[PDB]
């Protein structure tokens, strides 16, 4: 992320994970 | 230079010149990426040319 200009900050939110609590 | 190719059919939206090259570049089959990390490069050649 240090090249691009105009990056921001925010969270992915990962299909897998609440899958993997089962 | 201010709408890109949308008022050709229609009502003009606004776009950014950055995100307009972006879909230029896509339209030829080469990943979007590509353009960012080399910005500053095609301008001066472009500016050049």
């Amino acid at each position: 992320c240090d090249v691009v200009i105009g990056i921001v900050n925010n969270t992915v939110y990962d299909p897998l994970q609440p899958e993997l609590d089962s | 230079i201010t709408s890109g190719w949308t008022f050709g059919a229609g009502p003009a939206l606004q776009i950014p010149f950055p995100m307009q090259m972006a879909y230029r570049f896509n339209g030829i089959g080469v990943t979007q990426n590509v353009l960012y990390e080399n910005q500053k490069l095609i301008a001066n050649q472009f500016n050049s040319a």
